[PDB]
């Protein structure tokens, strides 16, 4: 039952690829979540293990899963600026442009961060320039907030 | 660092 | 003009139990309230951590000592449910709520108890922890130490 994913909540936060594998032929739900709805790809995203993300796409996993905030794993991957799953994730089609329960896309997460690198990627995979969080800020207001002036001019031509 | 049952504490447990 | 990563750089090092890498970053202006996108602020990391030079840093540049992550924790829950006295001590000397409640109703109270710590138990009871909370399974301290068959503890908990 939900033992199994307990376990796969566990490998995926260890970084344990192959007993991912065993776990889902032992009939693991790919996508078992905790009481916070937080999934085994959002914590391999939080932890940046980029192999498990992988291995979990193999068998299936749904990568638009959000948890009871409202994350996706893309959110987690773009705070904290792990751009190889960011990358990943975008690839197999998640939602570039999913809202928190504020509001916030990966692209204002992001920029609040000054992940350059990662604001590049998520722009080129259709984020959306003009969205506001429920305070009223685009990631654009967000980079003139923080005065980071690399983020603004990149920004600031879209 | 060993998991453990409670609120969250993935997020609280890297390396040993 | 390049925005300042310092707040990402303060919580790894409380994590991974830089002290002086949190003296730098502190004296540098990172924000000493900085957290990650489920709302973990360096306090907590240093508090289940067992990190007390980092703890006593962070208090001297007037951190938050009862900030509540996306999942209930403050930092003196999760010093208390890893047995970690010497920090349940100071924060408690510092304003810590003794009866917050995490996401399950657990208060610092049911997690040492549910652990075994009985010096933290009785430091929670001097600063006036509730012997009657019910957490969200419906047992008080004293429930759990005769669930877990430990006699020294249901002894002080009478």
């Amino acid at each position: 039952g939900s033992d199994l994913g307990k376990k796969l909540l566990e490998a995926a936060r260890a970084g344990q690829d192959d007993e991912v594998r065993i776990l889902m032929a032992n009939g693991a739900d790919v996508n078992a979540n905790d009481v916070y709805g937080i999934t085994p790809l959002h914590l391999a995203a939080y932890m940046g293990h980029l192999e498990i993300v992988e291995v979990l796409l193999k068998y299936g996993v749904d990568v638009n899963a959000s948890d009871q905030f409202g994350n996706t794993p893309l959110h987690l991957a773009a705070d904290d600026g792990h751009l190889e799953i960011v990358e990943v994730l975008l690839k197999h089609g998640t939602d570039v442009n999913a809202t928190d329960t504020w509001g916030s896309t990966p692209l204002h997460l992001a920029a609040h961060r000054g992940h350059l690198e990662i604001v590049e990627v998520l722009l080129k995979y259709g984020a959306d320039v003009n969205a506001q969080d429920k305070f009223g800020k685009t990631a654009f207001d967000i980079s003139i907030d923080n005065g980071n002036e690399d983020l603004a001019e990149i920004l600031q031509k879209l | 660092k060993r998991i453990h049952i409670g609120p969250g504490r993935a997020f609280y447990t890297t390396x040993p």
